[PDB]
RNA sequence: GCCCGGAUAGCUCAGUCGGUAGAGCAGGGGAUUGAAAAUCCCCGUGUCCUUGGUUCGAUUCCGAGUCCGGGCACC
RNA sequence: GCCCGGAUAGCUCAGUCGGUAGAGCAGGGGAUUGAAAAUCCCCGUGUCCUUGGUUCGAUUCCGAGUCCGGGCACCA
RNA sequence: ACAUAGCAUAUCAGAAGGCACACCCGGAGAACUGAAACAUCUUAGUACCCGGAGGAAGAGAAAGAAAAUUCGAUUCCCUUA
RNA sequence: AAGCAGUAAAUGUGGAGCCGUAGCGAAAGCGAGUCUGAAUAGGGCGUUUAGUAUUUGGUCGUAGACCCGAAACCAGGUGAU
RNA sequence: GAGGGUAGCGGAGAAAUUCCAAUCGAACCUGGAGAUAGCUGGUUCUCUCCGAAAUAGCUUUAGGGCUAGCCUCAAGUGAUGAUUAUUGGAGGUAGAGCACUGUUUGGACGAGGCCGAAUUCAGACAAACUCCGAAUGCCAAUUAAUUUAACUUGGGAGUCAGAACAUGGGUGAUAAGGUCCGUGUUCGAAAGGGAAACAGCCCAGACCACCAGCUAAGGUCCCAAAAU
RNA sequence: GCUGGAAGGUUAAGAGGAGUGGUUAGCUUCUGCGAAGCUACGAAUCGAAGCCCCAGUAAACGGCGGCCGUAACUAUAACGG
RNA sequence: UGAUAUUGAAAUUCGGCACAGCUAGCUGUGUUGGCUUUCUAACCCGCACCACUUAUCGUGGUGGGAGACAGUGUCAAGCGGGCAGUUUGACUGGGGCGGUCGCCUCCUAAAAGGUAACGGAGGCGCUCAAAGGUUCCCUCAGAAUGGUUGGAAAUCAUUCAUAGAGUGUAAAGGCAUAAGGGAGCUUGACUGCGAGACCUACAAGUCGAGCAGGGUCGAAAGACGGACUUAGUGAUCCGGUGGUUCCGCAUGGAAGGGCCAUCGCUCAACGGAUAAAAGCUACCCCGGGGAUAACAGGCUUAUCUCCCCCAAGAGUUCACAUCGACGGGGAGGUUUGGCACCUCGAUGUCGGCUCAUCGCAUCCUGGGGCUGUAGUCGGUCCCAAGGGUUGGGCUGUUCGCCCAUUAAAGCGGUA
RNA sequence: UCUGGUGACUAUAGCAAGGAGGUCACACCUGUUCCCAUGCCGAACACAGAAGUUAAGGUCUUUAGCGACGAUGGUAGCCAACUUACGUUCCGCUAGAGUAGAACGUUGCCAGGC
């Protein structure tokens, strides 16, 4: 039931929000998203 | 006070800050040149005596929402983009 | 003079206004709310689409219509001739 | 007329936070030994208070309920 | 949301600074002696918390980790 | 014991007290009230108290203001607001 | 405005200032349009002109602010006949 | 008995909250000081025009306030406001009904080795039961007839203690001049006539004069106008 | 609560000064070191009483239980769990 | 109780740190704190003697005793009702007590919406990397009928099954085009927005066609800016972290601000007074109220006192001489209450003495019926207010029991 | 007209029964090499084909027995009026629900071939 940030990684920042529900997959949470000032799509990193 | 409830500049939120040198052209449009002759000069000291400017804080800006319609010669402290197209229009220097 | 007994609930909900909020036969505007609900009371028509589980919304301009094509259903339409 | 604690081997207590019942006193049958009392084995049935509902499932959560212990008790 | 201590025979503690696991309470079997309790021998399984990496080798060093004890706690 | 405290005579008028305590300058300094309660805050460095002067006291001759070209001791009035 | 002249004449001078002629944005800055924004897309606030000075009314704010009334608090003193 | 001491954040007390200049849970006298008061009482000359509310939301808030609601002048916009006929519509009450979850009394129906266990026929009940389902109200016609409003902006408020009747309801005991909502009327803020007198019921709205006539509600032998 | 105890945890001013930031002398000249100076911060370590810890004290404050069973007719229990 | 000043000398030690040398540990070796003592000039002596002086104060010398401690300042911790300013909610059929305080769903609610009460029923302060998006395909719980195991019912088939199942969660409204159940891929659980509506005091609150940029799924048309809806949350201020084309008080930097994204509150009394808050007054004080109680009027009759129907039964036999189970209908306004209408700018409150006055549902006396009335007594009922209705013990008593009588020791209203 | 494909019509249209045929058009089957695929099995999905069959599906003609629609009259409720404290009447408009009369075994658009 843990917030956590995603991280886009080429862009330098953090801008998301999600809702990990902690030990049902505890791992890191990479997913494929929207990133602007980069017009692409990076892999956001769950930290 | 709408009491007891708290009033109305509580839940508002603040932003801002003014400045401290916030430099205050004194906007004189360009319609009001429309009146005088010989197209010699405009001048600080004589846009001021003819009326049109009062205590310009610093510089005087020729904001232009008017029309020229002479061939006159100006001598102002900065511009415009689109007035600076009329006065420049019709023939005129200055010294920004 | 004896010590009367607890009460239990009171505790209502607030309200929600439902129900026709245009009639037929007027005039509406492309933006504008027909009918809502907590279900699927009225089906829409042709013109009128749907929100999230509530609020028919007309489409374009033009009148309303109410109308029933099954035995128990109803739609709404809007026609933009005049 | 009001809020809680609960009826847990025949006796006394235990967990009893929905899949998940324990001890000791008692009883019975052996052994002891002149005969009983001690003393030592081996055993069992509990009741999870009446009853319905959220029930994959209630000893376990609500309340239609009996009884009693803790405070009620106001000028 | 933060820094440490660690899960070391069934119970309690010990070293556990990479080659290098110990005690006592408990349990079982003998002996005692009318019968138990003491009392005396002889024994065993530890767990080095889940898991990966620096690994000639990790109970031992990092951290992906569960639980609890020591401080957190500021002028929202 | 050397001198000092101490002690004895002679001159001097310096002080003390009072003030309109109205105005001023330093020492010391509350609470009622407002915040719709109240403790930081504010009523306020206000009233009471005490000390020293004046016809006026305090300030004062830049270790200043300023940012353009600089002008210039302090006080007070109007705007900056 | 203050000041300076003047039957404590309400009139002469004084243009330091204030408001208005242009807004938008937190700000840099931009300008009849800016602002967010990748956008000339869509929006919010503007543009097309009337403000200004004094005064008679109505009402607000700060002062005790329609009058009359409390127990009660804090200073500074007078009382053991 | 005469002298003397202890003074308010204090003094004295064989302790009672007793005593301290006819007193005291903290004396008196000035000054801050016209303390504050969401609380009572009071507010002075006249006449014309229009004239409400006692509710909603939120509050250390329930007898106070702020905003919306209802009145008032001043400008505007100016057919948008009101009823009525016509058509088209939204929704599930009164009523009805047992197909639905549930409650029921009767008949035959099966379901062990002398009284009971699914279904079927004939009947009933319901705010949280509806296969049905009206009267009225309610929004809209770019609809037609009649009348007088409506809305936008800007100055000034007052109300946030309501009451009885007539009906739909909850609570109460189909008890109240009870309390709490809907919806109308009147009183509040309305005098007259009738109900013996009587704010709330029944007629009806007072600009003033007159020794004039018809009529409403109630009445007509007498008190007391009118038919023994 | 009060007295007595001395080791350990827990602390404050103060003493210490490992380091991190800002700045430019010089500098690759685009690109981070920064010596030194001056400044903003500050680490382990040391630093008592108290509180934890142990023992004593009731003419100190305070406290001083329930439930079942049994007797040569019944009754209740000297007694037992 | 510590630090540091006034505040000086000497020694013993026990240290950490900077170096050398050797076997992690010791010698010298220098910084460098402490720890015990030991002196003596500061300081203190309500410490004896001498002078000012004839004097218990005081000043000065002399001898003694303590001694770098104390006493004093400055900064820091813990103690601290001894003393001070203060807070201690509201709703409420009057108040404390009990329970409540915001959101979600029904009903009451009177066929639009709205609509209260301490009216009736239930929940929530989240959960899910797939239970979200897309493209395809499938239809249920049950009722029978038989079939290794037998739950009555854990799988298997066949047939009749309109939704009687299921939808992560409580209820209503929906769903069999599925919005239910599987299977393949994937992140639209995007960024910048938004014509116009609904609701509304405000702040908030939801619904949005379409527009650009980048996609996912699909053959394509199209769908997708979270889960069938409606709950699952908290203004401002202040602070933290990540960016920033922005300001940065001579100029250049920094420190600090502001924007944009985000975290910290059971502030749960949920529009949150503050960063931080509990009780008794019978010693009471002021301002107010019948808006709001106790006593007494008033309205009502649940209880209460009297009648009354119906008739099973008891009375050896007979329902009605007397008694009346189960059930129903009313009068009175004396008890216990309910409501808050008058009174808080005072309407004095229980018993008893004094003095009465009025009803009749009658206690005695007068008149009758009926008796399961031999007579004398007695039971029960009708008409009747003219008059009578006792002395003592007990407790404040009312009430009550008890003693001795009498023709009887009536029940009530009259604030 | 009739058979088929796609529309609209509230099941008046559908189920329930019963009789009739052919496959010029749907089916039934013949298989799985390929297209594709059954958490398994080509029954289903798809593909390749045409010897058989009208029994079945679908088509057509009867049966109102199952559901469904459904009038005229009534009665309850009810806006307005009147009278009255009665679980009320009385007068004037709208007017169901159930139940009976019954209608009903579909209708109609457009395509390609008879
Ligand atoms: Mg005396
Ligand atoms: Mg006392
Ligand atoms: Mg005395
Ligand atoms: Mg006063
Ligand atoms: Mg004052
Ligand atoms: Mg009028
Ligand atoms: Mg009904
Ligand atoms: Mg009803
Ligand atoms: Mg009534
Ligand atoms: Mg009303
Ligand atoms: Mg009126
Ligand atoms: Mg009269
Ligand atoms: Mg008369
Ligand atoms: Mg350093
Ligand atoms: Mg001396
Ligand atoms: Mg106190
Ligand atoms: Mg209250
Ligand atoms: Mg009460
Ligand atoms: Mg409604
Ligand atoms: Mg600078
Ligand atoms: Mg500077
Ligand atoms: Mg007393
Ligand atoms: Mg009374
Ligand atoms: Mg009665
Ligand atoms: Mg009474
Ligand atoms: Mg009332
Ligand atoms: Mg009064
Ligand atoms: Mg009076
Ligand atoms: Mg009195
Ligand atoms: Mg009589
Ligand atoms: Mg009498
Ligand atoms: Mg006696
Ligand atoms: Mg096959």
């Amino acid at each position: 039931r843990v917030n956590v940030t995603l991280a886009c990684t080429e862009c330098g920042d953090r801008n998301y929000i999600t809702t990990k529900n902690k030990r049902n997959n505890p791992e890191r949470i990479e997913m494929k998203k929207y990133c602007p000032r980069l017009n692409k799509y990076t892999l956001h990193r769950e930290t | 006070f709408e009491g007891g409830q708290l009033p109305l500049f509580r839940r508002l939120p603040k932003r801002g800050f003014t400045n401290i040198n916030r430099k205050e052209y004194a906007i004189v449009n360009l319609d009001q040149l429309n009146k005088f002759e010989d197209g010699t000069e405009v001048t600080p000291a004589l846009l001021v005596e003819s009326g049109v400017v009062k205590n310009e804080k610093s510089g005087i800006k020729i904001l232009g929402n008017g029309s020229l319609d002479k061939k006159l010669t100006v001598k102002a402290h900065k511009f415009s983009a689109s007035a600076a197209e009329a006065i420049d229009a019709k023939g005129g220097a200055h010294e920004v | 003079k004896k010590g009367v007994s607890s009460t239990k609930n009171g505790r209502d909900s607030e309200s929600k206004r439902l129900g026709a909020k245009r009639a037929d036969g007027q005039f509406v505007t492309g933006g504008s709310i027909l009918y809502r609900q907590r279900g699927t009371k009225i089906y829409p028509g042709e013109n009128v689409g749907r929100g999230g589980d509530d609020t028919l919304f007309a489409k374009i301009d033009g009148v309303v219509k109410f109308e029933r094509k099954g035995r128990d259903k109803k739609q709404v339409s809007v026609y933009a001739v005049a």
